[PDB]
């Protein structure tokens, strides 16, 4: 039953801007999301001090998929342990505890991918998180998909379109509500173009060049959060990338880099049948 | 600026 939204999928409502997506299958500069938009959105909360840590999503009843930088980067002193963080589940408002709608979690482990990069190019940006105990499903809390091989290779083409989701900056400003932007799957040459940072297989570029008008970018905050797209075949969201790093936020000429999901997805299953 | 959640949690 992932990937289905239980206030659009469910009832056959679809939300203000999926067709965007849609059509190209052939936060900064975004907008507030609607409610139960993102039902697998997860939001790192830090206990002390009580601040916004990153953005996360939610796989199954038990476990999180999140940025491996959103809990271990030694180059700005953050590791982060168990005991440190909260997940809130089923939020929109950033700062507000949203009683009666948000569910908040205790982690009991983290599991960072054991040959992640910090030390070079964030490469194998991603960590798993599972929670003590099963979160309950709802309208505004839902799973979202995991991609499987034929998914990765027919929707992860340049041109077509994803959507990334978070609470992060507004601009390189806190939003009051969680921010969603549209962004398109950029050609490897072009992403390799844009950077001297080494680029990598497990991981992919995405936004718009300066030519094409349009912009939008993750920012600070948003790392860990979803980039997910809605198959065309048979309607359901799969995540096919995690927030990961950016030189700056919506710049002219630089593009947003996500961890490739299906990629590590070897990782991912190994892990969960393993340990949970 | 975040709104304080139940101490539940917190313990
Ligand atoms: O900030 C981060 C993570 N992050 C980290 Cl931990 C280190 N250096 C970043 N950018 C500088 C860099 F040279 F490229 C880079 C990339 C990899 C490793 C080291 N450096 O040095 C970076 O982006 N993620 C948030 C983010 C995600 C996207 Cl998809 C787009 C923009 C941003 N933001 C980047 N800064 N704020 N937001």
């Amino acid at each position: 039953d992932c990937g289905l939204r239980p206030l659009f999928e469910k009832k056959s409502l679809e939300d203000k801007t999926e067709r965007e997506l849609l059509e190209s299958y052939i936060i900064v500069e975004g907008s507030d999301a609607e409610i139960g938009m993102s039902p697998w959105q997860v939001m790192l909360f830090r206990k002390s001090p009580q601040e916004l840590l990153c953005g996360a999503s939610l796989i199954s009843d038990r476990w999180v998929l999140t940025a491996a930088h959103c809990l271990l980067y030694p180059p700005w002193d953050k590791n982060f342990t168990e005991n440190d963080l909260l997940v809130r589940i089923g939020k929109h408002s950033r700062t507000r505890y949203e009683r009666n709608i948000e569910k908040i979690s205790m982690l009991e482990k983290i599991y960072i991918h054991p040959r992640y990069n910090w030390r070079e190019n964030l490469d194998r940006d991603i960590a798993l998180m599972k929670l003590k105990k099963p979160v309950a499903f709802s309208d505004y809390i839902h799973p979202v998909c995991l991609p499987d091989r034929e998914t990765a290779a027919s929707l992860l083409q340049a041109g077509y379109k994803g959507r990334v989701t978070g609470w992060g900056n507004l601009k390189e400003g806190q939003p009051s509500v969680l921010q969603v932007v549209n962004l398109p799957i950029v050609e490897r040459p072009v992403c390799k173009d844009s950077t001297r940072i080494r680029i990598t297989d497990n991981m992919f570029c995405a936004g718009y060049k300066p030519d094409e008008g349009k912009r939008g970018d993750a920012c600070e905050g948003d790392s860990g959060g979803p980039f997910v797209m809605k198959s065309p075949f048979n309607n359901r969201w799969y995540q096919m990338g995690i927030v990961s790093w950016g030189e700056g936020c919506d710049r002219d000429g630089k593009y947003g880099f996500y961890t490739h999901v299906f990629r590590l997805k070897k990782w991912i299953q190994k892990v969960i049948d393993q340990f949970g | 600026d975040f709104e304080e959640i139940p101490e539940e949690y917190l313990a």
